[PDB]
RNA sequence: UAGCGGCGAGCGAACGGGGAGGAGCCCAGAGCCUGAAUCAGUGUGUGUGUUAGUGGAAGCGUCUGGAAAGGCGCGCGAUACAGGGUGACAGCCCCGUACACAAAAAUGCACAUGCUGUGAGCUCGAUGAGUAGGGCGGGACACGUGGUAUCCUGUCUGAAUAUGGGGGGACCAUCCUCCAAGGCUAAAUACUCCUGACUGACCGAUAGUGAACCAGUACCGUGAGGGAAAGGCGAAAAGAACCCCGGCGAGGGGAGUGAAAAAGAACCUGAAACCGUGUACGUACAAGCAGUGGGAGCAUGCUUAGGCGUGUGACUGCGUACCUUUUGUAUAAUGGGUCAGCGACUUAUAUUCUGUAGCAAGGUUAACCGAAUAGGGGAGCCGAAGGGAAACCGAGUCUUAACU
């Protein structure tokens, strides 16, 4: 039978062109006033996964 | 390109279908495949599930002074298990078209090199029997052969069954194997111009 | 060639790792799985994703986005792949016998990645701006 | 294809019994017990390579330290006498000399009395 | 994949395509005209098949051996060289095989077709109420009540019934599409206790069924139930008449049979552990993983007028087994009485990476159709383009009012 993918993992992450992965930034749900604007301005805009924990990625959704 | 042995004509065949290098890992994949092919694979053993017997421990886990068991059935016991018992499988592995066709066009032009590949006119038997076709290849000096025909006479066929070392594939039905099997290869001018059209 | 005289090619074929044959193959006692542990276990090695009991990285960053419906049932057409149609028509129904683009595919587009010579009246489709300068240099005329 | 493997463990086993052979008991008949005296056997015997090496050295330099002294010097100011005028004869032969050419052994320590 | 999901673990569609196989009808009823085309009788009829069967080709001589099918040399049938037996390996010795043929009698089929028996036609109307739907509670849908369409229902209710009603995934309105609340339907599909044939990169007596053998037997259990072990003399019994020791025993020695009887029934081969009998050397003042380097003598094999093999090993330097597990084991930590046999990284499909072969901006088919490892069949898949949450734009695009 065929592998099923991690859909979880697949509803957080993207597949760039090269072969990395795009992901949404963590703190930015509730607790926000406290934050510097600074801070939630540079937490805004979507991130590349890092090279130690891509393996982990790649593993869970081999579609895509 | 090839000239017969009772005419000397000048059969001009296609250059990259019988005038290739000899590619030996191709070949030897398609023979192997084809080969792998011919099984069919039929065999099982019992797992320590299948064999017939009782799920209870003949004795308990500690108190004698014996090796812990579960089952009757384990594959270290005697008379039951075989831990990686074999299910009916499928041997047969894909072979792509153009890795067959490559194949036979590797082979076919490797008979003309070695000179096994015996192109001829008309070949037929006069009636359905073997007496004759065994009489006939003494003059032509042929003993293991794979006589090709386009059109499959039944008088050839039924005369070349009993005969071992004979055989009368159609010229649409010729396989890796036998093309090397066989020590010559007698092809009619009409199956030449056949197999040139199926390999292309 | 004979039946035996056939060999593969160097490199092709390469045995395979034998766990549990003694010292000398190498891999032999603990089969190039370690001593103890629950990988060392037949059946063992953790789940995907399990980073020891911590929260995995599937789980911890959060989860953005929705599946769009429309980008599901549009294709978007090669330029190099125009000119194998119907002279010079390419409607959709023209297009789709051609096997250019999947059956279930109302919208499509025609992106510049090189290459026409012949004249293609693009008709019923849309087109990009550098495609536009293309398909016009070549000859035909869109819509 | 089921492999039998009842040819091939005896020829395995009988060889190394044959190895084994002259052992006492145990040692010479029962391939358990005779595998790991073929072992210690092969390991002492490496080892022994080395100390044949030295044992003979020392059987070699008491034959000389004992055939000097019978001439009237020792081993160690013998050697430096042999080193100092040059002498390139190893302890092995010496030794060879000091016990079947004794009237030849003399001439080297008078020799080594030069130095 | 879309979705579902303590949005965790996991579960997982349809539209849409390519195939296999294709087939439709009866009722909730009134005219003329009529039994007709449909199911099924039951014949009888080919055609069969299945359950008995018949014929069925052509070798000889020497050599070795117990025996010839063997080697050697010459023949011959082959639509028969599948396979088996036969005193060793048989195309031609025998049984088969190809092929050619069979049925008194019973039956399983496919068409004529006499028929107790059954309605072809257009009609004219009908067109399935405690029902659809709703509330409550459960369930089935990939879909866990969620924004939840759909279907079924335990419970309580209730339309319109073609000017009508259902559906198009909350819902509404427009369009499209169907006609619920009654039935019946071959094929493609699943399976094999069982009957045949035929095939194995299946096993070959600790294997293969538990069971090659009088096995679901012996034996165990109150019982449900569990459940063994145990194959082979030889070509042919020619299975040892007769003597001799012995208890007119066992058991032997003969003699005989055979090619062979250490093939004599406790019967091919006959390993190892283990237990012996005889020959050579060593061994009763000598301390320990029992070996290992040195090494006299003695005994045999050889070539000899040197010594070199082989068995033995006085004496002597060094030397605390193996496995496991450990920071670390001679350890007084684990495991092993020994031998023989068996006993542990496999198999299937998905996936990424390395090698290797094909062809190359292409590569490539899946089921299936082929009797067929050909060749079709590109439905698809993957790649050649990405950015964005998405519409959308695209060698750019996103961000942003706009970006050095
Ligand atoms: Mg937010
Ligand atoms: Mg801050
Ligand atoms: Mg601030
Ligand atoms: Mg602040
Ligand atoms: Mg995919
Ligand atoms: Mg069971
Ligand atoms: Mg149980
Ligand atoms: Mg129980
Ligand atoms: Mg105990
Ligand atoms: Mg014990
Ligand atoms: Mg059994
Ligand atoms: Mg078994
Ligand atoms: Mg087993
Ligand atoms: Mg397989
Ligand atoms: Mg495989
Ligand atoms: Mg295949
Ligand atoms: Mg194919
Ligand atoms: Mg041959
Ligand atoms: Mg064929
Ligand atoms: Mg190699
Ligand atoms: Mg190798
Ligand atoms: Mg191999
Ligand atoms: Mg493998
Ligand atoms: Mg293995
Ligand atoms: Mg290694
Ligand atoms: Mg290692
Ligand atoms: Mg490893
Ligand atoms: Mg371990
Ligand atoms: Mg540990
Ligand atoms: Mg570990
Ligand atoms: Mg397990
Ligand atoms: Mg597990
Ligand atoms: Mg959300
Ligand atoms: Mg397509
Ligand atoms: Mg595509
Ligand atoms: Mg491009
Ligand atoms: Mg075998
Ligand atoms: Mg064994
Ligand atoms: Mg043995
Ligand atoms: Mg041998
Ligand atoms: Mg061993
Ligand atoms: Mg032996
Ligand atoms: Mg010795
Ligand atoms: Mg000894
Ligand atoms: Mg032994
Ligand atoms: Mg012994
Ligand atoms: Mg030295
Ligand atoms: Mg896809
Ligand atoms: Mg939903
Ligand atoms: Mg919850
Ligand atoms: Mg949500
Ligand atoms: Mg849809
Ligand atoms: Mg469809
Ligand atoms: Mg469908
Ligand atoms: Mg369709
Ligand atoms: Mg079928
Ligand atoms: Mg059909
Ligand atoms: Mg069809
Ligand atoms: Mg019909
Ligand atoms: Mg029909
Ligand atoms: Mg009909
Ligand atoms: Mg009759
Ligand atoms: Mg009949
Ligand atoms: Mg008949
Ligand atoms: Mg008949
Ligand atoms: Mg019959
Ligand atoms: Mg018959
Ligand atoms: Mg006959
Ligand atoms: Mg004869
Ligand atoms: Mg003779
Ligand atoms: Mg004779
Ligand atoms: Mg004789
Ligand atoms: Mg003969
Ligand atoms: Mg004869
Ligand atoms: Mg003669
Ligand atoms: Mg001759
Ligand atoms: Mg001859
Ligand atoms: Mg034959
Ligand atoms: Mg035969
Ligand atoms: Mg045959
Ligand atoms: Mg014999
Ligand atoms: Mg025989
Ligand atoms: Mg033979
Ligand atoms: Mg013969
Ligand atoms: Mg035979
Ligand atoms: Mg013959
Ligand atoms: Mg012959
Ligand atoms: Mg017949
Ligand atoms: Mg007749
Ligand atoms: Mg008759
Ligand atoms: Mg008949
Ligand atoms: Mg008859
Ligand atoms: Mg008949
Ligand atoms: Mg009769
Ligand atoms: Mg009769
Ligand atoms: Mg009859
Ligand atoms: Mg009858
Ligand atoms: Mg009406
Ligand atoms: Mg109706
Ligand atoms: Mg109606
Ligand atoms: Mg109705
Ligand atoms: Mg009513
Ligand atoms: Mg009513
Ligand atoms: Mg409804
Ligand atoms: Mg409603
Ligand atoms: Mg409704
Ligand atoms: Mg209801
Ligand atoms: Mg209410
Ligand atoms: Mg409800
Ligand atoms: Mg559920
Ligand atoms: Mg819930
Ligand atoms: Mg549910
Ligand atoms: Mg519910
Ligand atoms: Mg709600
Ligand atoms: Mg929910
Ligand atoms: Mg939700
Ligand atoms: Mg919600
Ligand atoms: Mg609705
Ligand atoms: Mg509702
Ligand atoms: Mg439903
Ligand atoms: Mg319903
Ligand atoms: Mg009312
Ligand atoms: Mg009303
Ligand atoms: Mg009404
Ligand atoms: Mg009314
Ligand atoms: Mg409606
Ligand atoms: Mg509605
Ligand atoms: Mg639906
Ligand atoms: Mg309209
Ligand atoms: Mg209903
Ligand atoms: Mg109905
Ligand atoms: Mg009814
Ligand atoms: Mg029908
Ligand atoms: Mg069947
Ligand atoms: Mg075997
Ligand atoms: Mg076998
Ligand atoms: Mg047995
Ligand atoms: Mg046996
Ligand atoms: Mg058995
Ligand atoms: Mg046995
Ligand atoms: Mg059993
Ligand atoms: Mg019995
Ligand atoms: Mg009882
Ligand atoms: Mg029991
Ligand atoms: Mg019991
Ligand atoms: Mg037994
Ligand atoms: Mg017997
Ligand atoms: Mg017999
Ligand atoms: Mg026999
Ligand atoms: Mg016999
Ligand atoms: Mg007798
Ligand atoms: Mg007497
Ligand atoms: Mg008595
Ligand atoms: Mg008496
Ligand atoms: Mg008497
Ligand atoms: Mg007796
Ligand atoms: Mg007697
Ligand atoms: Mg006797
Ligand atoms: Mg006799
Ligand atoms: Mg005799
Ligand atoms: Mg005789
Ligand atoms: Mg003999
Ligand atoms: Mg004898
Ligand atoms: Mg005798
Ligand atoms: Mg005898
Ligand atoms: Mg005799
Ligand atoms: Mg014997
Ligand atoms: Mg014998
Ligand atoms: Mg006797
Ligand atoms: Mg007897
Ligand atoms: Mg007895
Ligand atoms: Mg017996
Ligand atoms: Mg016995
Ligand atoms: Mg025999
Ligand atoms: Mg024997
Ligand atoms: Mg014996
Ligand atoms: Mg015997
Ligand atoms: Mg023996
Ligand atoms: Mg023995
Ligand atoms: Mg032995
Ligand atoms: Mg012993
Ligand atoms: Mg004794
Ligand atoms: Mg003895
Ligand atoms: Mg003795
Ligand atoms: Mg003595
Ligand atoms: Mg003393
Ligand atoms: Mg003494
Ligand atoms: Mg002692
Ligand atoms: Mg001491
Ligand atoms: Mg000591
Ligand atoms: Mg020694
Ligand atoms: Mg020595
Ligand atoms: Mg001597
Ligand atoms: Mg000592
Ligand atoms: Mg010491
Ligand atoms: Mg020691
Ligand atoms: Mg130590
Ligand atoms: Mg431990
Ligand atoms: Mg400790
Ligand atoms: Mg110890
Ligand atoms: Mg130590
Ligand atoms: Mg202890
Ligand atoms: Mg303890
Ligand atoms: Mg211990
Ligand atoms: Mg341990
Ligand atoms: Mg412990
Ligand atoms: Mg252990
Ligand atoms: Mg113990
Ligand atoms: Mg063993
Ligand atoms: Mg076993
Ligand atoms: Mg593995
Ligand atoms: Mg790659
Ligand atoms: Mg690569
Ligand atoms: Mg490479
Ligand atoms: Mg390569
Ligand atoms: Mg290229
Ligand atoms: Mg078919
Ligand atoms: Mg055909
Ligand atoms: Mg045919
Ligand atoms: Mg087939
Ligand atoms: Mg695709
Ligand atoms: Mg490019
Ligand atoms: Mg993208
Ligand atoms: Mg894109
Ligand atoms: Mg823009
Ligand atoms: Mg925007
Ligand atoms: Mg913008
Ligand atoms: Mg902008
Ligand atoms: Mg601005
Ligand atoms: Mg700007």
């Amino acid at each position: 039978p065929k592998i099923k993918t991690v859909r979880g993992a697949a509803k957080r992450f993207k597949k760039t062109g090269k072969g990395g992965f795009k992901h949404k930034h963590a703190n930015l749900r509730h607790i926000l006033t406290k934050k510097a604007t600074k801070r939630k301005r540079h937490l805004r805009p979507k991130a590349m996964v890092s090279k130690g924990d891509l393996g982990l990625v790649i593993a869970c959704l081999p579609y895509a | 390109e090839l000239v017969l042995k009772d005419a000397q004509s000048a059969l001009t065949v296609s250059e990259t279908t019988f005038g290739r290098d000899f590619n030996e890992a191709l070949v030897h994949q398609v023979v192997v495949a084809y080969a792998a092919g011919a099984r069919q694979g039929t065999r099982a053993q019992k797992t320590r599930a299948e064999v017939t017997g009782s799920g209870k421990k003949p004795w308990r886990q500690k108190g004698t002074g014996r090796a812990r068991s579960g089952s009757i059935k384990s594959p270290i016991w005697r008379s039951g298990g075989v831990t990686f018992a074999a299910r009916p499988q499928d041997h047969s592995q894909k072979v792509n078209k153009k890795m067959y066709r490559g194949a036979l066009k590797s082979i076919l032009s490797e008979l003309v090199r070695q000179d096994r590949l015996i192109v001829v006119e008309k070949f037929s038997v006069e009636a359905p029997k073997t007496k004759l076709l065994a009489q006939k290849l003494k003059d032509m000096a042929l003993e293991d052969v794979l006589i090709i025909t386009g059109e499959l006479d039944e008088n050839l066929f039924l005369a070349a069954r009993n005969l071992h070392k004979v055989d009368v594939r159609d010229a649409t039905g010729i396989d890796p194997v036998s093309l090397i099997a066989f020590d010559k290869v007698v092809m009619t001018a009409d199956a030449v111009k056949q197999v040139e059209e199926m390999l292309a | 060639m004979r039946l035996n005289t056939l060999s593969p090619a160097e490199g092709s074929k390469k045995a395979g790792k034998r766990l549990g044959r003694g010292i000398g193959s190498g891999l032999g006692k603990t089969g190039g799985r370690g001593h103890k542990g629950q990988k060392s276990r037949s059946g063992g090695g953790v789940r995907r994703g399990f980073e020891g009991g911590q929260m995995p990285l599937y789980r911890r960053l959060p989860k953005f986005g929705f599946t769009s419906r429309k980008a599901a049932i549009t294709a978007e057409i090669r330029l190099s792949d125009l000119a194998k149609v119907e002279g010079g028509v390419v409607d959709l129904n023209t297009l789709k016998a051609a096997n250019i683009i999947g059956i279930q595919i109302e919208f499509a587009k025609v992106i510049l990645a090189g290459e026409v010579t012949t004249p293609v009246t693009v008709r019923g489709l849309r087109v990009t701006k550098g495609a536009r300068a293309a398909i016009e240099a070549a000859g035909g005329k869109i819509e | 294809a089921r492999v039998k493997r009842g040819v091939i463990a005896r020829a395995r086993h009988k060889k190394i019994l044959k190895q084994a052979k002259g052992y006492y008991g145990a040692r010479s008949r029962v391939y358990r017990v005779a595998f790991q005296a073929v072992i210690k056997a092969g390991q002492y015997a490496y080892r022994d390579r080395r100390q044949r090496k030295r044992q003979f050295r020392q059987l070699w330099i008491a034959r000389i330290n004992a055939a000097a002294r019978q001439n009237g010097i020792s081993y160690s100011k013998f050697i430096n006498g042999l080193k100092k005028a040059s002498v390139e004869i190893d302890r092995k032969i010496l030794a060879d000399i000091a016990v079947f050419d004794k009237v030849a052994f003399t001439a080297l320590v008078e020799k080594a009395k030069a130095a």
